[PDB]
């Protein structure tokens, strides 16, 4: 989790928000995915959120549903994903790497063993999309034993108990959900989140990253202006993959262009 | 924080995205409230009696057990409006939706029976109904899809994943995670996150309650066992619930064995799968070695839920209920037998329960045993499937 | 010489070849005996309750009558085992066959509903069942034919005449005229030679008896009218019988108007045919100017009997009952309306009765009237027919 | 009916039984049917039984079902049949002509008017196949008013009341049914009928003609030996029509051969 603490301290010094892309590991294949991820970093990504392909991603809209399907079409397995993660860390020592998981992949071969593998490959955080704070205990315990930050969702429908729980249990960053629904660039969050941001700070929560429906620079700047430490973008990044399947080189160029613009918008 | 225990032992829980927790809590509260509300109970009873046709018959089947010491009754949920037990809990859930001020219904369906039941109840009670159904299932169940649409429901084919029931389940939950302020998710089995396993049991338990009263009237004693097929677990738990505390009464659940357990092509996760976490619960799953969710295979469309309700996994663990499997061929033989000897055409799902009762009788024909099979649905819908198999055979 | 009057006024009689008179006399005697026999009555009641699912619901339909002064209930014979009212009298007739020591059953069917009911009862009660069905009908009713065969009945296609119901009727009577010592002819409507009109009424009259008790319980008074479709007359006379002496209660029978009375393509002999003598009775017939028997046309397969039971012709003549017609298009509109507003899929036959009730309401929406429609069957069987029409339209 | 009285008195004098063929009027067409009927007469038929094509002949087996269908295929109507009957009588003054009717054709345009037309064309008897003695009153009354013999069926299942009724009400001949079932040459009557024949004589019934399943000479002789006045044959005659549709000339030759043999067997 220490990579997040270091990043946030550095970004505070550069008076910048964090820009954090999401991609699915192995979409559209292992080799291209490794190139995609290196392009995101080179173009200014401050941290990564990385999905392991899962059969039933019930928190994801169609864009990311299709990314998982592409990775399965390429034969991508969790074991291959962990191989990828080891290599990504071997290339990039300081960038925080967070995984987006579904519970069954974590529970499958034992929760503790899952987090031990994350620690072995150099992952910094795990967000389990279908585990609410109410069910989180064995997950957050295993995470902390293995120096992994457990990432909690602060939904816009959050009450005071939830804010206090997420502030207490979370590390790394607090995921500030833009809105109800599922991932997708086609739906923009129509709710002011400043009050949640302030309460989380009051309760000494991990710094907040806003996510869901972030697809434009103005949204990155808006997140920072509201007091968030930064912003996560997934579907917008994955749509560039989907748009450019036929042209790997153009795919990387467009990814670079997009990430560069989005990172530039994080300057306060 | 919940009012009721979300777990049955180690099984169950509320494994949904955080965004959906208020909806589950709201539903739990509305249910706990409704169960104490005489007005709610009266409205539910009225619908079950005057619209659905409860109580259902308990039929003694004399011909099929002749020359053995088995007495077999069939609980006739095939005679309920809609032709399956699914109607019971749909009516209760539709009333909860109204209680909560919700005006829209989301439902998943595989075989289409729950979808039809959801559509009919929504039509009666003035709710706007949308049904998700895997694209493969839409293709296989043209009749049911048409029935749903005739009743004014929107049927939405789901093309993601394997385009079957689990994928419909996902889509329902994605929709709900964005619409819960106005829409209720009318889950179709005793599975999913709390409070659904509990709600579905309580809204199906009249099956077992009536069965107990009927068997006492006709036989003067409780059954030796009650036997029900297990897809997700609703008809079975509705039959079992009222007998759980009657420890003399065997509770036998029958999972589909498909082409045979050893083939891997089955739908028997309780006894032959592996515990996992999916569709909001910790429960036995059909899954790969890596933890990807797989489909249930059965000749019977309605035994396609690739997991099982958590209360069944719990009742198994403690040895209160026993679970077995019946293959496609066994189920088909039971189907033909009931048609020819009792003049009842059973659903192929239900035929799995009947097949296991016939095995109990045939294996030990001099054992005195009083058995009830829950006949969860009528088999009108299956005569094409059976036709095609018997054509490809004799 | 008979025990009972074979006529209703001028209508009815026993117009069969002399060879069959002893069989009719035997049947009459067995019936008169059975009706005085508590054991017979108890066995019949047991089958109706525990096998067929009686009593059936009486459903109040609130949505369809909103904004009018009509209160409409549906008598739910769609919920009876087999999915139509035909089951009631089949069970009684099968018991008479046993009473007479007969071991075989002959039945005719057009739509297949009576055939299925005959097959199911024969399977239950250990009788060997042969069903005659016009070759054209066999082709149109593959599902029902398969159901009959699954239940162990022999289905015999009839290729003579027009290869439809009347031709099946003939074949049943030819077979009986040679087999009556061992076989009972299980006629499927309230028509044919005495004693069938009387037997079929008495074995269907629980429909009206239950309706009367149900309406008194729910409303505290008798209905203003009871409304039923008329093919051969069994469901209607079963609904009407118990109300005949309640002279305040209107009895409305609905014949199929097909493409319209003026087209000649209909099935409404009571009001638009001509009295003739055929299928053992003197009754209104569809016939040519020369006296050849013609078929009934309707969108609904089960309203195909080309004559009508003699008691209906009599009740009409004396003005006790009134008979109307409903066209294919009216019936189709009623079908869609019930599906969408009440979540019940009605048989297209029954949809004719519902259509006339909707007309009674819509024409005079400020008239206070308490109506019961007999919902003679479920419409699962009709969704292909409806599909194809609505496809050929919008 | 007087033609039957005269025939039976003459046959008694020639010590012969009557041989009586049945055909369907207008099978396989009007012209051929007229030739068929003239051939039957020329070959030795003592009387005729003639069917008017009806849609629903429920006392007939397949052979005669098919004869009715052939006549309908030829467009034969009852009006055309009455035209035929007038011509047949104009050709043959003394031969008894009996019709085989179904009730609806008799009732259709009024029972009385039906029998008046029969009298006008010179018919001698009417057998209504689906009117039992119990229902016979308006039919037998109209018949007798128009000098037509009402023909009653004496089934093998007859009791004493039935024998007395048929003896009282009938004229012309009494139809002695060989067996239960429907018309057809494929089913031979396996019941001794001597007792019925004796009782009918006791009660002064019209002379008995045995019918149903008579297809061979030995059956004609058997009928006479049992005390019947003669025998009726239908399906056997119609099968010769059916067998020979493609060859009108051969049809007549075979009909002649058959009727000649059957008539010869009536010699006591
Ligand atoms: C007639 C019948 N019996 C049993 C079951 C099995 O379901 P439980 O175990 O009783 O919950 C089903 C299931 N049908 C579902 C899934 O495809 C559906 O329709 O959507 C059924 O249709
Ligand atoms: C569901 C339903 N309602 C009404 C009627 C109409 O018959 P009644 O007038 O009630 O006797 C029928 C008839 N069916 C017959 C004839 O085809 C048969 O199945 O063989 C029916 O199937
Ligand atoms: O930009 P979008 O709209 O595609 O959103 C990006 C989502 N990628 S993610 O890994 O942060 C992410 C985070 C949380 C998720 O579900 C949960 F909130 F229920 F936990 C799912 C995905
Ligand atoms: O030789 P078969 O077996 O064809 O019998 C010839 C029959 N021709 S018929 O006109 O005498 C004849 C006589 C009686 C009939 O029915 C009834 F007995 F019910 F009245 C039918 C036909
Ligand atoms: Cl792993
Ligand atoms: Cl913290
Ligand atoms: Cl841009
Ligand atoms: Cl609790
Ligand atoms: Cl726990
Ligand atoms: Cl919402
Ligand atoms: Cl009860
Ligand atoms: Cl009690
Ligand atoms: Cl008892
Ligand atoms: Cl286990
Ligand atoms: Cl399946
Ligand atoms: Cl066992
Ligand atoms: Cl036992
Ligand atoms: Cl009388
Ligand atoms: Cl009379
Ligand atoms: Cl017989
Ligand atoms: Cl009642
Ligand atoms: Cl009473
Ligand atoms: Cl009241
Ligand atoms: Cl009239
Ligand atoms: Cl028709
Ligand atoms: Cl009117
Ligand atoms: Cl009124
Ligand atoms: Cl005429
Ligand atoms: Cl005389
Ligand atoms: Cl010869
Ligand atoms: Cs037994
Ligand atoms: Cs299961
Ligand atoms: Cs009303
Ligand atoms: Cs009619």
């Amino acid at each position: 989790m220490e990579r997040y603490e270091n990043l946030f301290a550095q970004l505070n010094d550069r008076r910048e928000g964090a820009f954090v892309p999401f991609v699915t590991l192995g979409d559209p294949g292992i080799e291209q995915s490794l190139k995609i991820i290196d392009t995101l970093i080179d173009a200014g990504a401050d941290a990564l959120e990385l999905g392991v392909p899962f059969s039933d991603p019930l928190a994801d809209g169609p864009t990311i549903q299709n990314a998982n399907l592409r990775a399965f079409a390429a034969g991508v397995t969790p074991a291959q994903c962990f191989e990828m993660l080891a290599l990504i860390r071997e290339k990039h020592p300081t960038i925080p790497i967070g995984l987006l998981m579904y519970a069954n992949l974590v529970f499958n071969n034992g929760i503790d063993a899952f987090y031990a593998r994350c620690e072995q490959v150099g992952v910094d955080s795990v967000l389990v999309a279908d585990v609410p704070v109410e069910e989180s205990a064995p997950f957050r315990q295993a995470a902390l034993r293995h120096n992994i930050a457990p990432i909690f969702i602060c939904p816009p429908n959050a009450d005071d108990d939830l804010l206090r729980q997420v502030a207490s249990y979370g590390r790394g960053y607090t995921y500030l959900l833009s809105r109800s629904g599922v991932t997708g660039a086609e739906n923009r969050g129509a709710l002011p989140l400043h009050h949640l941001i302030e309460k989380l700070k009051e309760y000494h929560a991990a710094p907040a990253l806003q996510g869901f429906g972030i697809s434009s620079p103005e949204q990155v700047s808006a997140a920072v202006r509201a007091g968030a430490a930064g912003a996560i973008s997934g579907s917008a990044i994955v749509k560039i993959i989907e748009k450019n399947l036929a042209s790997p080189k153009q795919m990387l160029a467009e990814l670079r262009s997009f990430v560069s613009a989005m990172k530039a918008a994080s300057r306060a | 924080t919940t009012l009721l225990n979300p777990y049955f032992g180690e099984f169950g829980g509320m494994y949904v995205p955080q965004i959906l927790m208020p909806a589950l809590n709201q539903l739990e509260e509305a249910f706990v409230s409704a169960q104490k509300d005489p007005e709610f109970q009266a409205q539910f009873a009225d619908l079950l009696k005057n619209y659905a046709g409860r109580p259902t018959a308990l039929t003694k089947c004399q011909n099929i057990t002749a020359g053995t010491r088995t007495t077999l009754y069939l609980k006739r949920e095939d005679l309920l409006h809609g032709g399956a037990h699914k109607t019971n809990q749909v009516l209760g859930q539709a009333l909860l939706a109204k209680r909560m001020g919700k005006s829209e219904i989301i439902a998943e369906t595989g075989a289409g029976a729950h979808g039809v039941a959801s559509a009919l109840a929504s039509a009666l009670l003035g709710l706007k109904c949308r049904i998700y159904m895997g694209a493969k299932d839409v293709e296989r169940q043209s009749p049911n899809v048409f029935r749903m649409r005739l009743m004014g429901a929107e049927v939405i084919p789901v093309h993601s994943g394997s385009a079957t029931l689990k994928d419909a389940c996902n889509e329902a939950l994605r929709d709900w995670s964005g619409s819960y302020e106005t829409a209720h998710y009318m889950l179709g089995t005793a599975a999913g996150p709390h409070p659904y396993p509990t709600i579905v049991r309580e809204f199906q338990r009249m099956i077992g309650e009536e069965t107990k009263a009927q068997i006492l009237d006709k036989e003067g004693r409780l059954p030796d066992a009650v036997i029900a097929c297990v897809g997700g677990g609703s008809n079975a738990i509705g039959m079992f619930a009222d007998f759980i505390n009657d420890t003399s009464v065997g509770l036998i659940g029958v999972e589909p064995g498909g082409h045979g357990i050893e083939t891997g092509e089955h739908g028997a996760p309780l006894k032959h799968g592996r515990v996992g976490i999916y569709f909001g619960m910790k429960a036995p799953m059909m899954q790969t070695a890596d933890g990807q969710i797989e489909e249930s295979y059965s000749i019977s469309a309605g035994l396609d839920f690739p997991s099982v309700g958590p209360q069944h996994a719990y009742l198994n663990s403690i040895g209160r209920a026993d679970y077995v499997s019946i293959t496609d061929d066994e189920a088909l033989e039971a189907f033909k037998t009931l048609c020819r000897h009792e003049g009842i055409i059973p659903a192929l799902e239900s035929s799995h329960a009947l097949a296991h009762a016939l095995k109990m009788m045939r294996e030990q024909p001099e054992k005195e045993q009083l058995l009830v099979v829950n006949l969860s649905g009528r088999g009108d819908k299956d005569i094409f499937t059976v036709h095609d198999i018997l054509k490809a055979r004799g």
